[PDB]
């Protein structure tokens, strides 16, 4: 199995094709891109049919296997594409693939879409016996560091000019939506026909369609951003998520602050941190959230969160968003009236 | 306090101290 | 007679639309340079101009003077286009016709060359209602759609769409048209009507509108039935106070700076209309939360309450925290011993008068 | 489903009132978990649906004795909540009422058993209230449960009242002494937790919750000098925990009686437990703590889906921060 | 076959029924001036008789003499309509037909003319348990349905109707029978069925009904089936757990001397005699009720408590006036909530424990 | 005997009561001939929108033509108010909410009116359309053919998408007045030759909230149980409302701290037999008023007229932490009344805890 990125396949395309392409991730532009890019390459080399199917339960595998095994009069080399769904291929999916893989034939060329696979669906006889002619495209949305480079290169890529500011602004309204930021940078140059890009310019032509996760608003109130975190709730609200989800994402983090709060009088952190199998990449900034918060704090944000949760399942009210905010800003250095708490 | 003060928390019933007086507008001993 | 006012005016140049400067700039720079996408989304709010772009983009792609993006609107496409009965304009109202069949044969019939246009447009309107396996056969006939052919999509919740639909086209997303624009829209429309009307009733109905320009022009032409012919400050005035339906906002304004007569108006005129007692109540709790969370950190306030910005704004910068805490706790405690109130006007209306002139005594340990 | 010797009496009663044919179509039994009420609605049923019994006793040959043995009867309709589910859904009492119309197939008597009456929804008691009202002929109805006030009053009007109660404590105790091997102190603290009903107290000491107890005991004892009853968490986060905070209540309950002074507790076995706890708590934080853990357990056994976890640990948090002086303790309120 | 006291002594005629002389005057005064009403809704507690006044009024309109306020009882629509097998009447268990489709189903025959009767009755029985969509769609009929169609609505709960329901029927609100009227039932009851009763066994079941005739003939029937088939005054007693001796004045003094160990023993020998806990909270909130009363005015003592006058008085002379507000709340509100506590005997303790604070095998055929 | 609601239904816009802003805006528009294709009417139940809505549809389609004082006599007139004119196609959407329901409506739109010169769609209980329904009729609201015209009456408007909003006209029916609801009940009986006296109309009105329906209702239902006549003691009787004069002396008794007045009144009340909820009920009002009037002079309206200087008295000598102090306790005592051991118990028992905590007068303590 060859592991490559986006920004390498094309040299892979040209060293040659294989038997089989695996496009697994979740950013859309980006598996569309490497999706049009194999098309364009195995016509190119000489391929005509462009089968396409999505992976569903009344999904005939009959005619699959039939289009596998026969030949057209006038054409030859039919490529397969498969959707596959954003669960992932079951027992039953994973059987139907395992038979597929089995007609498997060289002419025949098979894409795959769909989500990255588990540990347990990763591993299958299918995915195993492909692994040994197979080569996957990793296509995984960049967080909010690695944007400005790829704003940057994409830019370029383009032949404009955009400046430190412009390249600031498209990716805090863009931010976790490729395919509307490249939609603006394309509607960007269209207006502009020199390509000069200046903040003005860019400002004039853009709108709010960032998307994020419950994850990304649980890092922001850890690190203390309040703006961030306000920014995130609202789009988060007007997306239209269940507030249980976001509230049970919170609650294993507050727990454990609480627990390393209590434990951390007379231990140190990175002995609390193996014990508790902290990841790397987090540890210093939990503790940083563990230095920030005293220890009177993270229990009037329980008891608020408990006094949302009993709101929210008991008396069916719908001001849980209110409550959020309020919690997001306790969470944060403020000082807060404690009226709202109810303690 | 007061052990009238005490009986009425007790008993749930919650005693109103008048703020503004110029708020009313009516004559009021 | 006179037709309708917001349906006579539909613009049918690109120098009538106003405001949407990126959306026709764009527009007219790609007809000019010839770089045409096979597929359009235009999004926004409602009333904005999406259809009528739609249209004038259909407009000024099939004239007879060639691919323009300033049609002649004399030839025989233009005025066919105009009267909305043009061969090749195809326009379907996805709204009414959802299922798979209707899609089906409107699709299949793409197979066909144009009768007597360079191009044969689908204008699908209202594209989030159709259903799934609709979905799935507009995305087959779009993945590889003919030279000739193009597809012109308006819609006002994209989210709906999948994203495989959404990937295929180009997405033009419209804004608010400000309360400038309409303003100067409604005098020029006034102006062209020959109907007398004062600044600031048109400043009143701009500011109503609310970012949508069909709005100011049905309440423009609601007033000038009220008015007798003619728009005038009182009648407008009077108009707005009846469709007036924020009470909660002007009764904590009438609170916090202690003042009773206000307030028992305000409580007659709310109970003048049909209104729940405890859905003003929880309005008036998180209008005050909401004070005190932009008290906290001015970022609080989001863009949903556009409307109300500066009169929260100004709330949060001059009322005192305390003051807010106190208004909070007070009208928790009468919401919470509504119920139990021998009516709920008259509980309201003692809560009212608790939260402006009493303070309760806390229970402060005594131990 | 034993049979308890000491429901023999009620029983003598209930069946002679259906042999002389003037028996309520509505029986509603009131007893204690673990009291046997379901094997005397069992025995009334069978009872009921034999073909020819003789005296107080099911012939267990008939054709009615052979279908209940192999539970098959095509009368006898039974309401239970799903397996995976606590609640009794308005579906399947329907779903019986419409069934109820048709004749009895064997010519017999139809028998309706309700396995807990607290359980059913708002929608079930409401459809049950009709058909419970005017039930066609031949029609029995069986319902059980441990608080006949949490029934809607409307539900409650239309059914003939039967308590059960418990035997003596003597009798009790000497009773689980035949069953079980323990201390006399271990069977008496038992059968006082289980309200004294015998039969809960076997269960009790049947399963590995006597285990679960001693290590809470521990726990609270190390913890109570301490201060820190954060760390009760990891002994109360459980399935069952109503029963481990009833049992924290009541060690609380006992430490006041001790510290106003009395001759009677629930925990006879924890002397020292009890006593330390009484020395180092003023009487009024342990009424608040008591109420605090009364009010949470309902809570939990109340609300459905509500997480336990953040739930206890909110309580032990507020348990820590009372016992700081200078803080406002609750009171109770209408 | 053999039929519970409750259901056989139903009402037949509009002189069976107790009380609720409003309700059938206004009845039979709309009957004979011939102003008929389409919308008729019954509202009050349960087991006063609403289904009971329903189909009284029902058989009155569909009596084969005519529309008269004493139906006969005898012709063939009477008996027809008393064995429940008459065409016309419709009962609708509302309980158990919450669906849009069983009401849409419902409101399209609505259009037929009578089987065999004058009017096709329309009997809902708790239509507060239906939809939101089934009341949006009875409104419209309801509110002028054809000349041949009667609606007749029972509930217990108006509160849950939408107040558009409320505005389009004749709203009749049922009292609580009184003490006295029970006891005169029952023992009408009682003597047509030929079995033995005292006074004290009617007035005390009386006095236990709350209000509810129902619940009055349940207990009755609960007394015969374990009175061995007579009512004595002992075995109502027995079966309804009451004090009888001075218990609670035992223990109210001693709650009052704040003595927890002879609280705690009454309290102990109490479970061991095993009484009902909330006659018990009951007899003690009479006591102090009664207390305050005569320390209002030493006269308002009343003549049957004179073998436990003196120590009563005491209390009166020692207790301040608030001492027994505040010991009445608490027992009032350890009466809530006793259900709630996992024990009886727990929350009557805990109860006690806050008052105290304030001071200065023959086995049938089963497995 | 058809009932007063369907009888008065109004047959033109002189017919009214109250309603002049809308009224004036439609004659207004409908002389001027700016007449729109889509209006929305709103307001509280039984205010008057479909008879406003088949005033407008009788208007628009009557044979002398197009005038906002339709003639009444025309055959187009005759049928609109007999209900069976072919033109005026009324929709209950809460009985049709599906949406191939409206499909089928919206597909024979295009065909002329039969016989009138427009064809008027009148839809009732929008809100219970689903939102494909909604859907579905955006762009025949936007561009319906020039002989359509579409009239929607709701409840709540809030329930509707915004784009609906934004197409139609809309008007706010505001809930009628205690002195017009009278005037109109007078007229109503004078014309039915009913006695009646001033009492039970001004009590009818206050018991008719806004909703003039109602208010009919409460007239048959008093005439009914008045056995043909109007009278005071009858409506007393049928609300189960005492007469002011009762709870204020027991009021006054209260505040001057006089037990033994207290106690006296409440045995005579408790002869008389009224209820003690309503009791509670009627003395938290009057201190609200007390209160209320204490806030401003012109809290108090003519209703208590009869009583009014005695309740000014009160007004002036009182302080208000006391009358806040008594609203409170007879607000708890009414929240624990239910748990109460009897009704008479809780009363007297709220009423001796008052008098305890007299902040002049308190009980005596003991020595
Ligand atoms: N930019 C604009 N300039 C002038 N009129 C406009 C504009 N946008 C909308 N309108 C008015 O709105 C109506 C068209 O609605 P439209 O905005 O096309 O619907 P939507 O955008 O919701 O699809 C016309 O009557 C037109 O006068
Ligand atoms: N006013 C009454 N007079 C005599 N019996 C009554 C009365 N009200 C109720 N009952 C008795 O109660 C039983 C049930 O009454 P029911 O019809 O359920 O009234 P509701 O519908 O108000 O519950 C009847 O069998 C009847 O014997
Ligand atoms: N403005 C009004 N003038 C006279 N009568 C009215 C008025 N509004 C309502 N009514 C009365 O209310 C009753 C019902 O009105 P209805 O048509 O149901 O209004 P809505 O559609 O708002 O419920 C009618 O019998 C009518 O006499
Ligand atoms: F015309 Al629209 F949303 F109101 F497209
Ligand atoms: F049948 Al009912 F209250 F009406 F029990
Ligand atoms: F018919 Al309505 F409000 F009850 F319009
Ligand atoms: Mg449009
Ligand atoms: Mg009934
Ligand atoms: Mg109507
Ligand atoms: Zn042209
Ligand atoms: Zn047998
Ligand atoms: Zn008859
Ligand atoms: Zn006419």
């Amino acid at each position: 199995m060859i592991r490559l990125y986006p920004e390498q396949l094309r040299a892979q395309l040209n060293e040659g094709l294989r038997a089989a392409y695996l496009l697994l991730g979740n950013d859309p532009l980006l598996l569309q891109e490497s999706q049009d890019a194999v098309r364009q390459v195995a016509a190119a080399q000489g391929f005509e049919e462009h089968h396409t199917f999505s992976i569903d339960p009344n999904t005939d595998w009959n005619a699959i296997f039939s289009l596998c095994q026969a030949m057209s009069l006038f054409a030859s080399r039919q490529t397969l594409l498969l959707l596959l769904p954003e669960n992932g291929p079951n027992a039953a999916i994973n059987e139907q693939l395992l038979t597929l893989t089995g007609l498997l034939h060289d002419d025949l060329l098979l894409i795959v879409r769909g989500n990255k696979l588990s540990k347990a669906q990763e591993n299958a006889a299918w995915f195993t016996a492909l692994a040994n002619r197979s080569v996957q495209v990793t296509c995984q949305t960049p967080e909010q560091a690695q944007l400005p480079r790829w704003v940057a290169a994409r830019a370029k890529q383009l032949n404009l000019e955009l400046d430190d500011a412009a390249n600031q602004v498209l990716c805090y309204c863009y931010e976790g939506n490729l395919l509307a930021l490249a939609q603006a940078l394309e509607r960007l140059s269209l207006l502009w026909p020199d390509g000069k890009l200046t903040l003005p310019r860019v400002e004039q032509a853009v709108n709010d369609a960032a998307h994020f996760t419950p994850f990304h608003w649980v890092d922001a109130l850890l690190m203390g951003k309040s703006k961030r975190a306000l920014h995130i709730l609202q789009q988060l609200r007007l997306e239209g998520s269940e507030p249980v989800i976001l509230l049970r994402t919170l609650q294993r983090e507050l727990l454990l602050l609480v627990n390393l709060k209590r434990q951390s009088a007379h231990t140190p952190l990175r002995a609390l941190f193996d014990k508790h199998r902290v990841w790397q990449n987090r540890r210093g900034m939990m503790g940083e959230a563990l230095n920030r918060l005293s220890q009177t704090q993270l229990r009037q944000a329980v008891q608020l969160l408990t006094r949302t949760e009993l709101t929210l399942k008991q008396d069916y009210g719908q001001s849980v968003w209110a409550e959020l905010e309020g919690l997001s800003l306790l969470l944060c250095h403020k000082p807060l009236a404690d009226v709202f708490i109810d303690g | 306090t007061s052990r009238r003060d005490w009986q009425l928390q007790q008993l749930g019933i919650t005693q109103w101290s008048l703020r503004r007086p110029g708020a009313l507008q009516g004559e009021i001993a | 007679s006179y037709q309708v006012l917001a349906r006579k005016w539909r613009p049918q140049t690109f120098a009538d639309v106003v405001g949407q400067e990126h959306v026709l700039t764009a527009l007219a720079n790609g007809l000019s340079l010839g770089r045409i996408h096979h597929a359009y989304l235009f999004s926004g709010t409602r009333g904005v101009g999406k259809t009528s772009i739609a249209r004038l983009l259909a407009k000024g792609l099939n004239c007879e003077t060639g691919i323009t993006a300033t049609p002649c609107g004399v030839c025989d496409n233009c005025r066919e286009i105009e009267q909305g009965r043009f061969v090749d304009l195809i326009e379907i109202d996805a709204a009414s016709r959802t299922k798979v069949e209707d899609t089906r044969d409107l699709l299949d019939n793409v197979q066909y060359a144009p009768a007597r246009g360079r191009f044969k447009v689908y204008l699908i309107d209202e594209v989030h209602m159709l259903s799934r396996h609709s979905f799935n056969a507009l995305l087959k006939t779009l993945e590889e759609p003919p030279e000739h052919v193009k597809f012109l999509l308006a819609t006002t919740d994209p989210q709906k769409l999948p994203v495989t639909i959404l990937s295929r086209c180009l997405q033009f997303h419209l804004k608010a048209l400000d309360v400038e624009q309409i303003r100067h829209q409604l005098e020029h429309i006034l102006n062209e009507e020959h109907i007398a009307h004062e600044p600031r009733a048109l400043q009143l109905l701009a500011r109503a509108a609310e970012g949508s320009l069909r709005d100011a022009l049905s309440l423009t032409d609601q007033a000038i039935a009220s008015g007798d012919g003619q728009v005038s400050t009182q009648a407008v005035s009077a108009m707005l106070g009846t469709l007036d339906d924020d009470q909660a906002l002007s009764l904590v304004e009438a609170m916090v700076e202690a003042n009773g007569e206000r307030v028992m108006a305000l409580i007659n005129e709310a109970a003048a209309r049909g209104i729940e007692w405890e859905a003003l109540l929880v309005e008036m709790l998180g209008l005050l939360h909401r004070i005190a969370m932009v008290q906290l950190s001015p970022a609080a306030l989001g863009n949903d309450m556009a409307a109300i910005e500066l009169r929260m704004r100004e709330l949060a910068r001059t009322i005192p925290p305390t003051d807010i805490q106190l208004y909070y706790q007070t009208l928790l405690i009468g919401r919470k011993e509504l119920p139990y109130a021998p009516d709920r006007r008259m509980g309201v209306e003692m809560t009212l008068l608790r939260a402006l002139a009493f303070h309760p005594r806390m229970p402060l340990p005594e131990p | 489903m034993r049979w308890y010797p000491w429901l023999r009496p009620d029983f003598e009663k209930l069946v002679a009132s259906y042999q002389a044919g003037r028996g309520h179509h509505a029986l509603l039994i009131q007893a204690l978990p673990g009291m046997g009420d379901d094997a005397l609605i069992y025995a009334l049923s069978r009872y009921l649906l034999c073909q020819q019994p003789q005296g107080h006793k099911s012939c267990g040959h008939c054709r009615g004795c052979q279908l209940m043995q192999a539970g098959t009867h095509p009368d006898y309709y039974t309401l239970a909540p799903e397996k995976g589910k606590n609640t009794l859904g308005v579906d399947a009492v329907r779903e019986v009422t419409e069934k109820l119309n048709e004749h009895a197939r064997l010519g017999g008597a139809k028998v309706v058993w309700v396995t807990d009456a607290a359980l059913l929804t708002d929608a079930a008691a409401n459809a049950l209230l009709k058909t419970l009202e005017e039930p066609p002929a031949e029609t029995w109805f069986f319902l059980a449960t441990r608080e006949p006030e949490r029934l809607l009053a409307t539900l409650r009007s239309r059914c003939r009242l039967h308590y059960l109660a418990p035997p003596p404590e003597q009798y009790a105790v000497t009773w689980l002494s035949r069953e079980v091997t323990m201390s006399q102190d271990a069977l008496l603290a038992a059968l006082r937790l289980s309200a004294g009903s015998p039969g809960a107290a076997l269960a009790l000491f049947q399963g590995d919750n006597w285990q679960a107890r001693e290590t809470l005991c521990q726990a609270l004892a190390y913890s109570v000098p301490s201060g820190d009853w954060y760390s009760l968490l990891a002994a109360l986060n459980h399935e069952q925990a109503p029963a481990r905070l009833h049992w924290l209540a009541t060690l609380l309950m006992d430490a006041l009686k001790r510290h106003h002074g009395a001759a009677q507790v629930t925990n006879v076995d924890v002397p020292g437990l009890v006593a330390e706890l009484a020395n180092h708590l003023s009487p009024s934080r342990l009424q608040a703590i008591l109420g605090d853990v009364c009010h949470i357990r309902e809570q939990l056994m109340s609300v459905t889906g509500i997480n336990r976890e953040l739930l206890i640990t909110d309580l032990l948090l507020r348990i820590e921060h009372y016992l700081q002086p200078g803080v406002v303790l609750p009171v109770p309120h209408l």
